[PDB]
């Protein structure tokens, strides 16, 4: 066979996608707590 | 700060600055070739003008 | 030559090239990663048609992505002239989601003040050819308008979202389009008989990697410095020919905060942060018999004639302390802008910036909300005494007063933008803080 | 799709990616010094008025400083097309004085021939619109202008002003109102009856230290490397009907410049660069029966139509040697800018740069003229042939002539913009070189 192969139009072994799960995760929970009162925080007991 | 700064005053502006020192290092490109040479009997020739036999 | 310039060298020299660092001649690029870009088509979810909410969730097909464009399709419900960027007013809101939590959320006023505020010159006009009609287009003519979006992620590759990390988790988009769409299904608030329902697809830009990147970010967890947007609509402290209005908006805004964008609106003319005028381009007929000024040229209705502004002055609280002096509405319209961006905007718009440069991706200076107990908005209102349909008393006014008519600009956007994390890890994620 | 491309590597592509060092996709964000930034008003020492002079003292609310902006509010005396900028035109100058040295000053044209060299797009369009009225306001209009400062601190954070590390040194502003100002309080050479004077206010943009860096600007000695301007006026070798007028001048001129600047100017009429015309915008009334090639259209005096430019050709020589070959005048004013800026710059202002990029704050070349004896800058100007009445005769003309009423161009204003060294330490400051 006279021409050899120029090594164009190639490929790639074993292309697999981005995994994609179907179990769909739960969404994660923050790190930070809500802020709430910012001067009477955690109640104030009022005496008799 | 106020008085130990130093100020663009003469002596620092003389032509000596640039007039003394040669522009042949900052313009030259470096060679490190041999330059050629030939006998003049070689471009012109042998004169075939010369005796006969 | 130049020779005699390299020659004399002086003591002045020293501190710029003595005991040299770096040379500009010969510049080393920086070897990166293999990859390729490819913008693939998303299935939307739901029926699109206006004032419909959709959805997609970003298909698995590259590693990363970055820019998402929204197309549409419109037509013109009227003559050139009667629409003001209909792309952008019809994407009325679009929420981002990650694992089922909200990441972020932008609005059609939010591109509209973000547009007016960082985008410029032939940026914002390339920008302005691809949500509305802008060559003189006539009625019945139909154009394909090309949204991006704005999201953290839709700026810089930087932020590129790990897809591929986040295995366990859907990503989504969620559209809101607009019940109208000014000179496309509705003019003024008549609808216009026969207006054709949008066609809507929504194309993301994937980015494939090469094996050694795609399994680092597959594996690796990840901690992704983003932007994100606050917004809440209030109504304005509307001022009238009798009185300079005032109002203090506490602001509800958390974390770490690069700056505040604000404007005023007429509620039912899109991005007509400005009263109206009988002066060119200010409105409807403006300059002729017939003009009026309770109806805009809405293919001119943006401005930057300042007199048509509302916002005398204002200032922002901390805790009840001013943060800084009290400047004038033309501050926070010019120069802020000036300073922070570089760009020029619009009257009717205003921007305050807590950091040096917030146009940019690299934090610069942030005022943390999540740590100020009583921040506050302070505004002062123009008095509306001037008759709009004069430009003798429109053009030729002074620095306190607007138009009669400024007092349709009942609506106040209040806009912040800020810092978060945005964390992956073992193929799921979410963000670090709440508020 | 995109892995096709992917696929498609080679050798060829070993220079770009192979062991590879950075990559896009993933940011780095630098932890940054902790800070806050607020917009403080200065007082205003003497009294503000057309042609007043005033001044007045940084201050120390803060620890650093950067931007200025000076207020002015300003009535048109006339109506829309009658000013140029006038914010600019009224504040004459600026002078920065840091422990009584004499570190910098600003002129009004400075800022004009500054801004028509340097900002650009919708920045210099955003600047107009602090400085002037560009809406077609009518007179009696009232507005506020900004006019930012332009000192080496006002423009970039990274040499902000440590008045933490001046304790023991005043920061000084001294201004110069104009004492005319086109559109609002005269009209060419006519006063105008019943115009206000003007309300001043300067704002210094303050940095608010945390401790750590506080400390170390507090105590630390620092060297800022800083851009001055250096200005002289001269007489113009006016140009002439007859012939090409030419001129060479001994520019005194001091330390490594990064670059010179030039324009020749009405002093009449500010921001006037080039000859007026009866063509669109040239001139007051221009294109009509009114026109008026005597006084020109201030909204419009500015103008890219080099035809009404006076400069021919152009060439600075150092100590006897040219330091390039003669080029054009608009050379100077179209390539200089295009290669060393990327704006646009008005005809009748030229640049010319010894710095690959002369816009930026990173020296890159300089010219010492603190080494050199005698720098000239050697002029030569076009014949003022045209019939500037004549529309005609302007805009179908040769490279080599002007318009006769380019001989009204008697100013030249010449600047150098050139590095210096402020030195910071012990509480005290002031420059390394003079």
């Amino acid at each position: 066979q006279p021409r050899g192969y120029a090594g164009l139009r190639p490929y790639e072994k074993n292309y697999e996608g981005i995994a994609e799960a179907d179990v769909s995760a739960l969404q994660a929970r923050y790190l930070d707590q809500t802020r709430g009162r910012p001067r009477t925080g955690d109640g104030d007991t009022e005496p008799i | 700060l106020l008085r130990g700064f130093e100020s663009s005053l003469r002596g620092s502006r003389v032509r000596t600055q640039i007039d003394d020192k040669s522009f042949i290092p900052y313009t030259w490109q470096m060679i490190d070739v041999p330059l050629a040479a030939a006998k003049t009997s070689f471009i012109a020739g042998l004169d075939t003008r010369q005796q006969l036999a | 030559g130049g020779l005699s310039q390299l020659v004399a060298y002086g003591a002045q020299d020293v501190y710029l090239t003595g005991n040299p660092q770096i040379t500009f001649f010969k510049t080393v690029y920086r070897r990166y990663t293999n990859f390729a870009i490819e913008s693939i088509q998303q299935t939307i979810n739901g029926s699109v048609g206006f004032g419909n909410k959709v959805s997609t969730q970003i298909s698995r097909n590259g590693d990363l992505i970055t820019d998402i464009v929204v197309e549409f399709v419109l037509t013109k419900g009227g003559n050139g002239g009667t629409t003001y960027y209909p792309a952008e007013e019809l994407l009325q809101d679009v929420e981002l989601e990650i694992g089922g939590q909200r990441i972020d959320k932008h609005y059609n006023d939010w591109f509209r003040t973000y547009d007016a505020l960082f985008r410029m010159n032939d940026d914002r006009y390339n920008y302005r050819r691809m949500t509305d009609w802008v060559n003189n287009e006539l009625v019945g003519a139909q154009k394909r308008f090309y949204v991006p979006l704005i999201f953290f992620f839709n700026q810089t590759p930087g932020l590129a979202l790990p897809l591929i990390a986040l295995q366990y988790h859907e990503v989504k988009l969620y559209f809101t389009l607009a019940s109208q769409v000014q000179g496309v299904n509705y003019n003024g608030s008549s609808a216009i008989a026969g207006a054709a329902q949008p066609t809507m697809s929504v194309w993301v830009d994937y980015i494939f990697l090469d094996t050694q990147e795609r399994t680092r970010f597959a594996q690796l967890p990840h901690e992704y410095l983003i932007e994100q947007l606050q917004f809440t609509g209030s109504e304005t402290a509307t001022p009238s020919a009798t009185t300079q209005a005032s109002q203090n908006i506490r602001l509800n805004f958390n974390h770490p905060t690069k700056y505040l964008a604000w404007n005023f609106n007429n509620p039912t003319n899109y991005g007509q942060y400005t009263a109206l005028a009988n002066i060119p381009g200010a409105c409807s007929g403006a300059g002729t018999a017939a003009a009026t000024v309770t109806t805009p040229d809405y293919g001119n209705t943006g401005t930057y004639n300042e007199q048509l502004a509302v916002l005398d002055s204002a200032k922002i609280q901390l805790n009840g302390q001013d943060r800084f002096a009290t400047r004038k509405g033309s501050y926070f319209n010019k120069v802020q802008p000036y300073q922070s961006i570089g760009g020029v905007t619009p009257a009717g718009v205003y921007l305050y910036s807590f950091a040096l440069k917030p146009a940019g991706r690299q934090p610069s200076g942030t005022c943390n909300f999540s740590r100020i107990d009583n921040a506050t908005l302070s505004l002062t209102y123009k008095t509306c005494s001037i008759d709009a349909t004069s430009p003798a008393a429109v053009l030729g006014n002074t620095e306190t007063v607007t138009a009669n008519t400024a007092t349709l600009l009942t609506a106040l956007n209040i806009y912040a933008k800020n810092y978060n994390v945005l964390r992956i890890m073992s193929g799921m994620g979410g963000l670090a803080y709440a508020n």
